[PDB]
């Protein structure tokens, strides 16, 4: 009478390190608690008044940022339910590019209110059905909440104004300058054809002069030097070669079979003369810049120097392809001279130093091209990385705007209106699903509450004022960040707008993640074992 | 202790009632785990591997494989369920439940001093009677679209969410009807199942063609061809090494250049053959040429093909050869010795879809494809696996319903009727095997019990209501999972595969008889 | 589908067709087993070990 | 380590202790499988050290999976293996008999009788046992299918396959009959090589059958090849159909431009020449134990020929026996009579999720495949073991047309004959003779014990019955535990099985009685 | 025990919403006084 034996059956057949959680309070409540904890960890980085977090991964690499997706990626999350919510957030990041923190916060609030509903006496199936009905109602309502459209994407000023809000959450101190940079870079890209490519925007990070010295360049910048003596060209005629800048060899096996003295004497001279003829034929086409993806032969470098040809070496094939796109050349596979249509053209190619970094610049004069590069300056590598993340967010926002031009008010207006409308709808729905619908509506309050908490004011007063104002009928009114007291202001006039697609996909993914977490009843965890990767 | 332990001191032995108790305890544990799986009202289970991979499923076989069990009887039952899944693709949870209930009912009489042999004899007699009744009760019908849709819905609703099940029902029924050839066995290899991870779970659909998980490697090839000629080939277009250690010898740079230019003539001849065929079939620019090669294509041949406006795919799957031949209608080629326009497939639209690093090629708008693909879509990885398992189960169910001209009513009605028939037949069995027959009937009665329990209703009261209704009316009434009242499965459309029921009966009876007759469990292979 | 080692199963049920036991080595046993008298695999364990022992 | 004439790890024991230990170890080995004899036997679950499960009631299968330290137990296990390999039946009986004779020998060893006297008495008893078994045997007519089926049924009624006894008997008889061969005046059966048993989990065991041909788990190399040929002409090969290197080092030296392409073209031409040599015979199916090149596949399909590659040598030999073909290594030497005509249908059909190749309509085939479809892998393995026992019994009764009553009748008859023979010995060795004669009663005693009837009353009644003149066919009904004449019950055994069992048991007793000292611990000293 | 657990459960909601615990405690004390008053109001006498 001193020990409790394991119950006969499955409790005894379990492995030595496995775990089995079954039932409501043992599995569902624990999963809800873990997801709420994850949302709590990520909550403080929401909105313009969010706080950066120093995250050090297992490789002793330091990350400082307020991007929810990056923080979740750099964390070693172990709980399976939190893993599922993190997968939902990453999927939202991949599909849209912004709203990961919205997804996490909404999922956490939904799961907390689902736990409350289960405690008051509701069933999991009823809660799931109510959540699905309310999500359908929210997706129906959302198009009616659109306040304005982009209506133009070739304009620098309009694009900068549209993208200011996206990059106001990150780098809240100075977003106008970054908005102008990203607007110029995106307008250079996105030609008359409606297709926009995210990868056409390149980011180069160089230390030393602070982010205020950053600029956009119509071309590409490579952080290396030139092989030859020529370091600057004014009417460049780039000829790109994917093959190494050397005489091609056989593929099976090459053996120089010498049988007489004369062949031994003449072999090297003939080889040098042949490659001289090749290089002179290359140069006679007017080409003056040569870019190669392979190694550069010493004698080839000599004979290119003799003919005043700039040599640039690109190790990565991605850089070669991007340079071909941004100059208009075709990557030749042999040392044949380029034909007229395969000869790339650039306004100016030169070797320059920025800070203490030697770079080669392919510069255009036209405000167009296939690829544009943003040169980022700063006093810290982590700062430039965070600015690059903000630039990525802005570019993704531009891509979303190209896909869909509809916008909804930000700053707490959209979700407050959604909550009010869904609450009104739920009161007209008889049955047990009304509780779940009302909880789904109330879960939208987590966004203005988080914004108010990060802003340093009392969230309850802000929420009450927002409900009042929306009760009069001002659906474009959100909380005012630049105020020491709880206050609200119109968001359409202030230009604080977020994309319709972002809200749509974020709501869909958060609801899906919450429902999928709720559907789980039993957890059978195996022994962790190893597997570091 | 026992005789074996004297010869091998560190041996584990369980003799007489110990072995029976161990086996019955293992079966009861497995049944208790898998009770919650049965029915569309069953509960999803989360499975986490050692590496941390998350899997959500309700399938009996998947759950059994992912269970952390090291028991011999559990291994035997898992093997039986694995065979069940391999042949029929359904009824694994029902298999485990019936085996466990058979063992429990047998133990109920064995604990009273009865020998298991009489129980096994009663089991065999009751199995024969049950098979006869199942033959008598099956509903033979023409497998039109409605019946196949009903069967697919009945499987997928038990496998996934109701709306996703409704979508997958149309998907699977249309796919099976697409590949089906009159009076021929259905080749399930011709339905490619492809997973993409960008849209929602309800965005999965059926493409009347093929989807390839790789695209053209040359950046300058066309991203979309409207009218296309399909060339399915198995010819290597990359550089090939001489089998007899050739090597090159030269005495000057010019000789080296000549040898380099002449070493690619062999592949260039085949490339020229392909280019000449392309020029012959489509001299204009309206039509297009698509080449799918099971072997690789080196960059030189890729550039040569792209110069002629030809999109080419390399390192395709081996099954894709037959899939393209049946879908596009061409002829797979292992050599270009004699290639003619009649060996070229056709496709009304070819385009490439990019998803992150992954590249996907779509071959749609075929004339009358005998091979199609199912594009599984979802936001997660576990969602894709769950949908793939559900799709496999639905495909197996529809194929079984097509193969067997008959279909069996579901919701446990067939088993309630079978139990009543067994009870009626019990007096005709001589000896004490009538106890075995009664145990068999009670064992088959588990499925309506488990369905009612999962739906939340009272077990015994619902079961007696079902039995009373069946006795009064004589119809095939099963458990209604929404109200608990008796319902005619045939009228509603809850259908079960006849082959699934037959295999369930055979396998469960055989394994229960074999386990009951085991009187010793040994492990003496060490030292 | 060649990467999945289709021959694994056939090797599995052709390996069972033969059962003796591996020698259990005594500190000097390890010394004098390799000191005198070919490829030799030696297993180190203290009582996944059983699976590889059966292998 | 002073002196130490022998090594420090050398342990020696001798005397009565060694004999008692050997006999006790043999008795324990017998007791392990004592309960697995008779129609009412119970199965056992054996846990393979590699993780598998063996669930069976065969004596040899149980004993083979048991690892023991006492060398007498090793001798008993080797005895079980020998009995299994020689006749294929009576494996539990020989172990039980050996244990019983060793016990009755221990009885005399406790007294002052030297083991040599016991051994001589055992040998005389064994000679009389053989004589009596030959005397009480009856002939069988091999042309009578019904009686052959009855013999196979009596063999398999003690196994798990006894439920489908008619199906199992028909399968075993058909397989044994068709695998029977006659060439150059030499008769052979060769169940080990041909009559392959292929088990596929799933389906029902009522669907098991023996095919008029060979079935393999293979598919066509190219989809365009036909999966259904009515009357194929099959050609079997060993050499690969692909360009391989020579044995000698054959480095080339290319100087001119066109030699590389010429070499590749000659490789292609060699493949084409081999394919033309194959096609010259106008076949329909080509089977190769090695790989087939893609170009070879194209050249074969150009002539509408189905090709299958990477076939095991045993499977190729089985196909050659079934379809009457000869495996040819060099295609240029292929001739007309090597082409396999006689197969009546070839079909590649899908079972479960795998492709299986069927050649299942051969006329007069000398090889076959038994397709077993069952609940699981372990059940199919047990069914395969039972069917192997059935085929071994059929082969034994075909080679030896003698038949002996079963169900304990033969043991009791031989025991009674030896008792009246020992009644007139008037020596000191008559006691071990009578004891080893009466030791045969352990088989009817085991049958009664497993049936659950009263052992003492039933054995007394049987012994009293066997004292009459024409009562040599009276045994015990293992299902009801009652005396019954076996010319009515119908249980019969081949004489060869009984002879082998008796000889092996007696010789095991002799071998273990000859030993009185045990030394161990020395290294192999290779 | 159940009542204390439930009261702390409902107090956590306000604690997470930037409400100082002193206000919650004052509300709890007012509620307790009114509970005492109400319980004394609905009581009934008993003839021992
Ligand atoms: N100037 C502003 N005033 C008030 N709210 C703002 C302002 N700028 C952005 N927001 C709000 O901040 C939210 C963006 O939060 P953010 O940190 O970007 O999370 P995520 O990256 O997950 O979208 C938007 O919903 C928007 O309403
Ligand atoms: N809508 C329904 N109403 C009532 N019973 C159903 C319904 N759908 C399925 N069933 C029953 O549930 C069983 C299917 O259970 P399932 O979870 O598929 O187990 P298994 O995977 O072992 O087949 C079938 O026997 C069928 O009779
Ligand atoms: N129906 C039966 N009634 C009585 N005895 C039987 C019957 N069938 C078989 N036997 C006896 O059982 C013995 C076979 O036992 P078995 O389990 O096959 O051992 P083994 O595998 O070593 O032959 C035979 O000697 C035979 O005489
Ligand atoms: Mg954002
Ligand atoms: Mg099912
Ligand atoms: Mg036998």
């Amino acid at each position: 009478a001193l020990h409790v034996p394991k119950a006969p059956g499955f409790a005894q057949m379990l492995k030595e390190g496995a775990k089995h959680f079954s039932g409501l309070e043992e599995a569902v409540y624990r999963n809800i608690q873990a997801c709420k904890e994850l949302a709590q960890t990520t909550r403080t980085a929401y909105g313009p008044n969010g706080m950066n977090k120093m995250v050090i991964n297992h490789l002793e690499k330091l990350f400082v940022t307020n991007d929810a997706a990056t923080i979740l990626r750099e964390l070693e999350v172990q709980h399976p339910a939190a893993k599922m919510i993190v997968m939902a957030s990453h999927m939202q990041e991949q599909e849209v590019g912004d709203g990961t923190n919205f997804v996490l916060v909404f999922a956490g609030a939904l799961l907390e209110l689902a736990e409350e509903l289960l405690r008051i006496g509701l069933s999991v199936s009823e809660v799931i059905e109510g959540y699905e009905i309310a999500c359908r109602k929210a997706h129906e309502i959302l198009p009616n909440l659109v306040c304005c459209s982009a209506k133009n994407l070739r304009d620098i000023d309009e694009v900068s104004s549209l993208l200011r809000t996206s990059i106001m959450s990150k780098q809240y101190g100075n977003e106008v300058f970054l908005a102008k940079l990203i607007a110029q870079a995106c307008v250079s890209i996105f030609p008359d054809s409606g297709h926009f490519n995210v990868d056409n925007i390149r980011v180069c990070k160089i230390l030393g002069s602070g982010i205020s010295s950053s600029s956009v360049l119509h071309g590409m910048v490579f952080k290396k030097e030139t092989e030859g003596d020529v370091t600057s060209v004014k009417d460049a005629k780039i000829a790109v070669y994917s093959c190494p800048f050397d005489g091609m060899i056989t593929e099976t096996k090459g053996t120089v079979l010498i049988k007489t003295a004369e062949e031994l004497m003449n072999f090297s001279k003939g080889e040098e003369n042949l490659m001289d003829a090749q290089v002179k034929a290359i140069a006679d086409t007017g080409a003056n810049v040569v870019v190669t993806g392979g190694k550069v032969a010493d004698m080839a470098l000599h004979y290119a120097n003799k003919y005043n040809i700039m040599l640039v070496r690109l190790n990565s094939k991605w850089d070669l392809r991007r340079l071909c796109k941004t100059v208009g050349a075709t990557a030749l596979p042999r040392l044949t001279p380029p034909v007229l249509e395969e000869m790339g053209h650039c306004d100016s190619v030169y070797l320059s130093e920025v800070g203490d970094t030697q770079v080669v610049v392919f510069k255009h004069e036209k405000e167009d091209g296939a690829i544009s590069t943003i040169v980022l300056r700063g006093s810290t590598d982590n700062l430039m990385d965070d600015i690059e993340r903000a630039v990525d967010d802005g570019v993704n926002t531009f891509k979303v705007l190209t896909r869909d031009k509809r916008l909804v008010p930000g700053g707490g207006a959209t979700e407050i209106e959604l909550a009010k409308q869904i609450t009104s709808y739920g009161e007209t729905c008889p049955g047990l699903e009304q509780y779940a619908i009302k909880k789904f509506a109330e879960a939208f309050e987590a966004i203005p509450r988080a914004l108010a908490e990060n802003s340093g004011v009392k969230a309850n007063e802000v929420i009450s004022k927002l409900y009042a104002v929306h009760q009069e009928g001002n659906k474009n009114v959100g909380l005012d960040i630049e105020a020491e007291v709880p206050a609200v202001k119109d968001m359409l006039e202030a230009g604080i707008l977020d994309t319709y697609l972002g809200k749509y996909w974020a709501i869909k993914l958060a609801t899906n993640a919450a429902v999928t977490v709720l559907r789980v009843d039993q957890i059978i965890m195996a022994k962790p074992a190893g597997g570091p990767k | 202790m026992a005789a074996v332990k004297t010869l091998n001191p560190k041996a584990e032995v369980a003799r007489a009632q110990a072995a029976l108790a161990v086996n019955i305890s293992a079966a009861r544990g497995l049944q208790d785990v898998l009770r919650t799986n049965l029915g569309p009202k069953g509960t999803m289970k989360m499975l986490v591997s050692g590496a941390g991979d998350i899997k959500l499923t309700k399938d009996g076989n998947v759950l059994l494989h992912e269970m952390q069990i090291q028991h011999p009887t559990a291994s035997l039952i898992a093997k039986v369920a694995t065979a069940q899944d391999d042949i029929t693709g359904d009824g694994t949870t029902s298999n485990v439940l019936i085996i466990g209930e058979l063992l429990k009912q047998a133990d109920l009489y064995i604990s009273e001093g009865l020998h298991p042999r009489i129980i096994t004899e009663g089991f065999e007699a009751a199995k024969e009677k049950a098979l006869q009744f199942l033959e008598e009760v099956k509903v033979s019908r023409e497998m039109d679209r409605e019946t196949l849709i009903d069967v697919a819905r009945t499987s997928l609703r038990t496998k996934v969410h109701a709306e996703l099940a409704d979508v997958l029902t149309e998907a699977v029924v249309d796919s099976i009807l697409a590949i089906k050839k009159q009076d021929e066995p259905i080749d399930l290899f011709m339905i490619e199942i492809m997973e993409m991870k960008h849209k929602s779970e309800t965005d999965t659909s059926l493409i009347r063609g093929l989807v390839l998980d790789h695209g053209a490697r040359h950046p300058d090839m066309k991203k979309r061809v409207e009218d296309a000629y399909i060339l399915t080939c198995n010819v290597s277009l990359e550089y090939e090494k001489t089998e007899v250690n050739s090597g090159f010898f030269y005495k000057s740079a010019e000789e080296r250049e000549k040898l380099v230019k002449a070493e690619r003539k062999f592949i260039e001849d085949r490339v020229k053959k392909i280019i000449e065929l392309k020029r012959k079939v489509c001299g204009d620019s309206d039509k297009g040429f698509v080449v799918i090669n099971q072997k690789g294509i080196d960059p030189f041949s890729l550039d040569a093909l792209s110069k002629e406006g030809i999109v080419a795919l390399r390192r395709a799957k081996r099954r894709n050869m037959e899939r393209l031949t049946l879908a596009c209608g061409g002829v797979a080629l292992n050599s270009f010795d004699d290639l003619s326009p009649d060996c070229l497939g056709h496709a009304g639209l070819v385009y490439e879809y990019t998803l992150g690093e992954e590249k996907f090629t779509f071959i749609e708008k075929c004339n009358n494809p005998r091979s199609v693909t199912l594009l599984i879509k979802g936001p997660n990885k576990h969602t894709l696996t769950q949908i793939k398992d559900a799709v496999r189960d639905g495909l197996r169910a529809v194929k079984n319903a097509i193969d067997d001209g008959c279909v069996v009513p579901g919701a446990g009605a067939v088993e309630v009727a079978m139990a009543e028939a067994l009870i009626k037949h019990k007096p005709s069995v001589k000896g004490r095997a009538q106890l075995g027959v009664q145990a068999f009937a009670d064992a088959l009665l588990i499925i309506p019990k488990v369905l009612a329990q999962n739906s939340g209703f009272d077990l015994q009261e619902t079961l007696v209501k079902i039995q009373a209704e069946h006795s009064e009316s004589g119809q095939l009434v099963g458990v209604d999972l929404n109200t608990g009242e008796p319902m005619v499965a045939a009228e509603v459309g809850v259908w079960d595969n006849y082959c699934v029921k037959k295999q369930l009966l055979h396998s469960c009876t055989v394994i229960a008889t074999n386990i009951l007759l085991v009187d010793e469990i040994m492990r003496a292979g060490m030292s | 589908f060649l990467q999945q080692y289709r021959k694994q199963r056939m090797e599995e049920m052709r390996q069972q067709l033969h059962f003796k036991q591996v020698f259990e080595i005594s500190g000097e046993g390890f010394l004098d087993m390799i000191d005198k008298e070919i490829v030799i695999m030696v297993h180190i364990y203290e009582d996944g070990t059983e699976a590889m022992n059966g292998c | 380590r002073p002196v130490l004439v022998l090594s420090q790890n050398t342990k020696r024991e001798s005397g009565r202790k060694v004999q008692s230990g050997n006999i006790n170890a043999a008795k324990t080995i017998a007791d392990i499988i004592r309960t697995c004899l008779g129609p009412k036997s119970m199965m056992k679950m054996l846990l393979d050290p590699m993780g598998g499960i063996v669930m069976t009631n065969d004596g040899n299968a149980i004993l083979r999976e048991i690892q023991v330290q006492h060398p007498a137990a090793k001798s008993m296990i080797e005895i079980s293996r020998t009995q299994d390999e020689e006749v294929g039946d009576g494996t539990t009986s020989v172990i039980i008999l050996a244990g019983e004779m060793l016990s009755v020998a221990e009885h005399f060893l406790e007294q002052q009788m030297h083991p040599t006297v016991v051994i001589s008495a055992y040998r005389k008893a064994l000679d009389d046992m053989i004589s009596t078994l030959k005397k009480i045997s009856i002939p069988v007519d091999i042309s009578d299918s019904d009686m052959m089926l009855n013999i196979i049924n009596s063999s398999i009624t003690t196994k798990a396959i006894s439920r489908w006894s008619s199906l199992a008997c028909n399968i075993a008889l058909d397989a044994v009959k068709m695998v029977q061969f006659e060439e150059n005046g030499r008769k052979e059966i060769d169940i080990k090589k041909y009559a392959r048993v292929e088990k596929i989990p799933g389906g029902i065991i009522e669907d098991s059958c023996v095919l008029r041909g060979v079935m393999i788990n293979k598919d066509v190399t190219h989809p365009r090849m036909r999966r259904y040929i009515k009357n194929p002409r099959i050609v079997l090969l060993d050499s690969s159909l692909e360009y391989k290197k020579g044995e000698s080092q054959t480095d080339i030296e290319i100087t001119r431009e066109e030699d590389f392409t010429r070499i590749l073209q000659m490789e292609e031409e060699y493949i084409q020449q081999l394919c033309e040599d194959i096609i010259q015979l106008k076949p329909d199916v080509v089977i190769t134990e090695k790989g087939i090149s893609d170009l070879a596949q194209h050249y074969l399909m150009r002539a509408n020929i189905t090709a299958i590659r990477r076939v095991r040598k045993t499977d190729n030999n089985r196909i050659a026996r079934a379809c009457g073909a000869r495996i040819v290594s060099r295609p240029e030497e292929l001739r007309e009579d090597d082409v396999g005509t006689g197969a009546g249908l070839l079909e590649i059909k899908k079972i479960g999720d795998e492709y299986f190749t069927f050649i299942t309509d051969c006329k007069d085939p000398k090889a076959c495949t038994i397709l077993l479809r069952g609940a699981s892998k372990e059940i199919l393995s047990e069914v395969e073991r039972n069917l192997q026992d059935a085929m071994q019994v059929c082969r034994n009764v075909l080679l030896d047309p003698q038949l002996v009553p079963g169900g304990g009748a033969s043991e009791m008859a031989v025991a009674h004959a030896l008792t009246e023979k020992s009644k007139a010995m008037t020596g000191v060795e008559q006691w071990p003779y009578r004891a080893v004669a009466q030791a045969l009663e352990v088989i009817p005693r085991t049958l009664i014990q497993n049936c659950g009837a009263s052992t003492i009353r039933l054995l007394t009644s049987l012994r009293a019955k066997h004292t009459q003149e024409n009562c040599e066919t009276w045994g015990v009904n293992g299902e009801t535990g009652t005396l019954v004449d076996m010319k009515e019950l119908g249980i019969w055994e081949p004489l060869a099985v009984k002879l082998q069992t008796y000889k092996t048991a007696v010789e095991t007793a002799v071998l273990l009685l000859r030993i009185d000292d045990i030394v161990s611990g020395h290294k192999k000293k290779g």
